[PDB]
């Protein structure tokens, strides 16, 4: 059983300025890989609804993130990006969102201690509802599942058809999630000492706990020292978790564009930051052109086929104003390749004079699974130490790694940061 | 005070374990494997738990001498 | 055009019994849609992310306790009715700004904190005295129930509007949270709007002295070393009339309450009130209010007796928790001075500490003068009894935004 | 002798302001006896506009005259 | 007709206050021409005491009359 | 009765050369005691704990830079002359209270921070125009030099008074620090004294509106969540006229200054000034001021020319450091409007940024009206030029405490 | 060569209230050990000067110390008391005072980290100018040196005579010192991370540094974590160092009495807290009677001749209102005796229901010297662990122990506090 | 991987050093001395500095097993 919810067809706000729309329209005339195959008129109808809904994020938050990412780029902070590999509407619930917020804050406190510098927390949340696929036919002979913004997971033909109403369903889920993320990060749950009590319960009940007990205890003593010196929860933070997803479905991202400033600029207000995946980063494609036109900080996934030359081209396209932290280059080479392939990319990019964030994705390129994940982050750190560059952050998927494992990874990366 | 002799011995054995541990790391990597392996570090730690709560600290210190500091 | 949606641990035994008993009582003013369709929609809402969280409701209760004790003032206001159509960022931003503007004026005049409660993120249902309106159509009952369009088809009660109401509510709340933690919620940026109002209003000369005094107070704060980062982030709470019990029961969640035991919280809002037409003492709405942990209000009109007011207090604040209950006086300007004092005296003699809040709209010589006269009479009642004039409840549509600002200036004077 | 005039000129202002406070109170009782409201917003703006000729300080004088006329708001 | 008197009573107040502002300025020029100071503290207290009969608001009226008379301090 | 006292790394070569050259210049108004006895006393003072520390002087310089740039106001005041006899806790506490009271009023009126500089912990020496007074006795030159008693023996210049001055100064400073970090320095406790003053003064009615407005501003701060713990601890700086060069040179200490290189700081005070009778352009006092890192002031009387004022600025602020130099105007009320503008214009055209401070006492129709008229004329001069009226320098004895408070209210009005 | 400085004979302030003076006069009729032998009329003259001088401390600071000592007594903070064994007028200089302030702050940051709770910092400063002596004739055949408030250190007859003018000389030195202590504790010197940089320089250059490097590094990482979490110097503290000395010369202490409050009370404003030494703690003596009448927190030195019964008598005399932290009992048994002698004292006092602070003085009762000092603090901790009572603080003398050693001691006590 | 045998040995020697170290502590205390002696802990630390910067950490851990935690 399903229920139909009428999409309230409501009055338009003023259009975006004609000049910015001309630029956007030129950008989106470029070919776009991995796009849903729904009819353009239905897509247009759904975009028109989304053009007037309240945004998920607001410009001042994106400007603030940019400033914090500038510090990461300059070697004075570390980026933690993490969360669900794929969000689903079915699991977009309070316990699931709370679990992810908790895990991110737990990772961040360990990483802050190890890094001795602030950690910017970016969730894969409130929009991670679309993925590419290598084949349009899966192992059951069905059209491939492309995420809940596009079609249904259920193994049947009707569910797998590309349904443009899922654009509006994605927005509703995204804004409801983000509302809860904001509520949670402003509560006492997000208190540093409450967050770390969970880390100590992890050490106490995990089979691998003895490996992390010394560091968990050291962190606890740091927090108690803070408190003994008169530092209260009352003053700190309050916790800031930013929203990100892969900018994949351009119908959604373009509908969520809003105007803000010194000059008028388009911000993508579906998220704070977005990235462009390995299969949609064509240099002359629509995704890269779109990232070019928006003010948001952006990331590009770089795999083993990456050349240092193409990497410099992303820098020149995506950071033309030389704004530190505006562009993040996300390495996902595989633990066996990262030590060979990343260094010449890093050297060439560093010689441009631009300040990107170097972030490690140890999942997408990868004896045992966890050991390979850890080995790629290790290899990533080794490359940056040798080159004198900043190992700027990690990008991890929780499902891949479960929550307990991602927490272990934070402890091991904390040790690497020392 | 037997006991500087006992320290002279454990020093020698600790130095040797570092040599052997590095040799294992070069072997696994030369054969296409990862320097660190999580399940083996848990085994070294479980081995020393007879010393009490300080066992794991000794274990982790022996791992540090063997496979170096993480991130370097 | 439609979106398609394809359709949990048990309550403690006592909470289930009490919730069931409350909802079995007669409920006035409910939509007349089919129970099976209602159940499908409630089932969807039972698993969605909440609009608010318990820790915020407990914090509101603490802040409202200060109002009840005479140490803070309650400002409640916003749209008379939110509509899906106007649930837009410019509209939401305008309401947040107006409430913040009114709050800064009222804080200065009260010389004490102001608790800010918006009619927002849920104010989608209204009661009607008649089911057939002046056009011969079934009455518009708000967007949670039916459509405003003057045609029969649009006026049919549509249970899918429960889910639409939630989507609209959570989207608005998300933005309210974003806006209140942005730099535009800064007190000095907020009062620059009040100063623009004084410059451009035709009545501005009446308020300029007070707006200038406030500005000098702000600049003084800053000259003493107070920065925006040093202040508490602006807090706007969400409220609406708890009218549609299908919606409120679907948004119930279990959490540990202020005394540590598991309690039911209505997570559709921080606080809700029960209106004149649904406050039957043995009805579902009052019984429902008795089972939830949220702070609540009850509207009291000109037929209220001191004895019935005490009964509401004893049923709704049985543990004598200051701030849990607000009594919202709406008597009309010609009646408040005569009818409110006996109610206040009887309630005060119980030892319970309610918030006395003035709703100068619904009981009401030009219209603005009547609205101001009721609030004036409300302050006189409390001054004479030695009790606390605790707050105001205003609606913007009739009072427009400029008038609601003028009223804040006038009430700030009364608070002196 | 100019100082001597200001003394007289102040005695006359004081007398008229006292009289205005009485006449204003009297209009108040009369409007309330007839079922009207003590304060009337449009009338307060008329008094303020009436003293605008004094400059920026004119509106402050007006509001002071209204306070002597009705009383403090909330009291 | 009481409303009609307040209209006249306000016209007369406005006229006398305008006149007091002129006569006050004139005493100012005269004292300064003779080598004296614009402001004289003892005289301001005399004006304030003179309006005390109006109650608490009397001193505010006085200070307003002094502001129309001399001007803003520091200007 | 006497206490008995039984009698260091070298300065950088350049600082020794410069210090020696400054002190070899002619010094006006110096005590006439024997050099050997002076040397013994300076030797004692060279090893004592300082009255102030360099980090505080550097912080004062930063805060004074804000005054010079038009973003803060300088309040300087306290005893005309401190005496050993009245160096008691009640007297010191009274002065701290009065300065804090004046500072809160002036902050509100200025709508910007007020820097508070007391004449305290060292104001023990004064110049005299005549060496024989009206009783035929050698003139009393303050307790650092001789005694106030009208007899010849008490008027002899006594170098032991250098050590007594230090003991008195450090004891007073200790208490000033204790008092300014106590709860009584809280803004709201401080302004309760202003409100008592308004209640009990015969002139109170003149100031009540402003005192009430200030109180409402304070209560507003508090209603917005600002607590005393959240504010900056009250900072009162120590100053006196740098008159007796034996004392000032003995209190010099070497420390790294704002640019990192070793500098000489006079640690007898945070800031010092040079008076009308000792400001000879090629004399020891000006040359001494050129060698110390402290912020300094120079008194400018009615014979000051625009050209000499520029010369002081170029000698005393050679690196163009805003706030390093204060020019203290004391022209008399009848002369300030005519004599100050040409001085201000010429100095402003140099590109240097001095603090313009009004001393309405020493150039001066009742006495209070003259004092107020000079400050009034000072504000008019600056309003006309578009320059910053930067501060006031007042003395309590003649102006009493109640009058100094009234003057703060009147200057707060001028600052609006 | 000396210089005579005339004592300005200045006007009196109002006398203390007649009722409090009657109580004080009754107290001071009791016999007082170890008092200077100067003439009563000269003493009276000097006291009269001191009765009208500005105080060294103020009542609100003493009330605040009391509140902080109440937390120590309740097991929620730790007391660090330390400084010069004896202050001299000759060494009462900026470098010497700064050195002591620095050392105390250095010790306190290490101890806070180890304790995981606030540390109250009490200097032996601004008044520690008098000591008792066992014999009135020293090894040179001269009258014994009793400290600079009483006589001169110089080995000659004239210097050794008891000189009542030294009461006023002591005050001048005390107030000048306290002025500098206040200035220093309000500067950036007192910043936690600046203070600990000195600790790291200690580890780096001390021959015993390797013993303390792990803990110094751990503390550094705690501070950097604080800073990374957004905690600035701007908000913390500012540092509070309290003044103490042995209340020995009753002419000085009585002259420094001032009135404050709910009832009128005498505060000794020569210090924040004072103690009564082993040789002047006669239960029916003037020193204990004086401590009875003043509002200040007080301490009593307890040596190896102490009985549990006499210790309860001090509790009943000196804490009659049962105010936690008002009374500190300072153990100085010797490392060889502390484990045997302290426990029955602690048990009996604990059974009274009063809440004293238990503080260890490991100096005055004591193979090698440093090992004995450490062993007594160790023994002290062992006694409290076994009894379940709070090891409340330490009282150390810097000269005994040099500065480097006292810092080492803080690291070792920090480890004991874990 | 010799190497679990090497760990089995150093474990045995570490356990024995704890036995001997306690026996020295009882001996010194029975003869009227202090449990801890600072100069001896510096000697144990200087002994292990050949292992590098982790030497002192091992040394201090061996002291902990021998003479227990400070304060307990």
């Amino acid at each position: 059983w399903t229920v139909d919810i009428p999409i309230d067809q409501l009055p338009s706000l003023p259009p975006l300025p004609t000049d910015l729309r001309t630029r956007l329209d030129a950008a989106l005339a470029k070919p776009a890989a991995q796009q849903p195959t729904w009819p353009a008129d239905q897509a247009l109808a759904m975009r028109t609804v989304l053009e007037s809904v309240p945004p998920v994020t607001v410009p001042s938050e994106i400007v603030r993130l940019q400033e914090q990412l500038a510090q990461v780029a300059k070697g004075e902070a570390f980026l933690l990006q993490g969360g669900d590999c794929a969000e689903t509407f079915m699991d977009n619930t309070e316990p699931h969102i709370r679990g992810n917020v908790r895990a991110l804050l737990q990772m961040a406190v360990v990483l802050t201690y190890g890094a001795s510098m602030p950690v910017v927390k970016v969730a894969r949340i409130a929009g991670q509802y679309a993925k590419p696929r290598s084949a349009d036919i899966d192992a059951l002979g069905l059209r491939s599942y492309r995420g809940d913004m596009i079609n249904g997971f259920a193994p049947d033909a009707a569910a797998r058809e590309h349904d443009p109403s899922r654009l509006v369903r994605a927005y509703a889920n995204a804004s409801a999630a983000m509302n809860l993320v904001r509520a949670l990060t402003s509560s006492g749950l997000a208190s540093l000492h409450l967050v770390h009590d969970w880390n100590r319960e992890f050490v106490r009940t995990s089979p691998a706990g003895a490996r992390y007990e010394a560091l968990a205890t050291e962190i606890d003593r740091g927090l108690r020292f803070m408190s003994a010196c008169g530092v209260a929860d009352r003053n700190l933070q309050t916790a800031e978790i930013y929203a990100s997803h892969e900018a994949l479905v351009l119908d959604y991202e373009r509908a969520m564009l809003r105007l803000s400033d010194g000059e008028p600029q388009l911000f993508d207000l579906s998220a704070h930051t977005v990235w462009i995946g390995e299969r949609t980063r064509q240099i002359d494609g629509a995704h890269i052109a779109f990232a070019q036109v928006i003010a948001n900080p952006v990331g590009v996934k770089l795999g083993p086929n990456m050349t240092p030359e193409l990497a410099v081209e992303y820098v020149e396209r995506l950071d033309p104003h030389n704004k530190p932290g505006r562009l993040t280059l996300v390495s996902r080479m595989g633990n066996h390749k990262v030590r060979d392939l990343l260094p010449p990319i890093v050297e060439k990019v560093q010689a441009t004079g631009h300040q990107v964030i170097w972030q490690c994705d140890p999942m997408h390129g990868n004896t045992r699974h966890f050991d390979r994940i850890v080995d790629e982050v290790q290899g990533f750190f080794e490359v940056h130490r040798a080159l004198g560059t900043h190992p700027g952050g990690i990008h991890v998927e929780i499902t891949r790694l479960n929550t307990q494992q991602s927490l272990e990874l934070a402890f091991l990366v904390a040790e690497m940061l020392r | 005070e037997e006991i500087d002799r006992l320290d002279a011995e454990i020093l020698a054995l600790v130095k040797r374990r570092a040599e052997v541990s590095k040799a294992i790391g070069k072997a696994r990597m030369a054969s296409g494997g990862t320097r660190l392996v999580h399940s083996r570090e848990m085994k070294v730690i479980e081995r020393y738990s007879e010393l009490g709560p300080d066992g794991k600290d000794l274990a982790i210190l022996l791992l540090r001498l063997g496979r170096g500091r993480l991130g370097h």
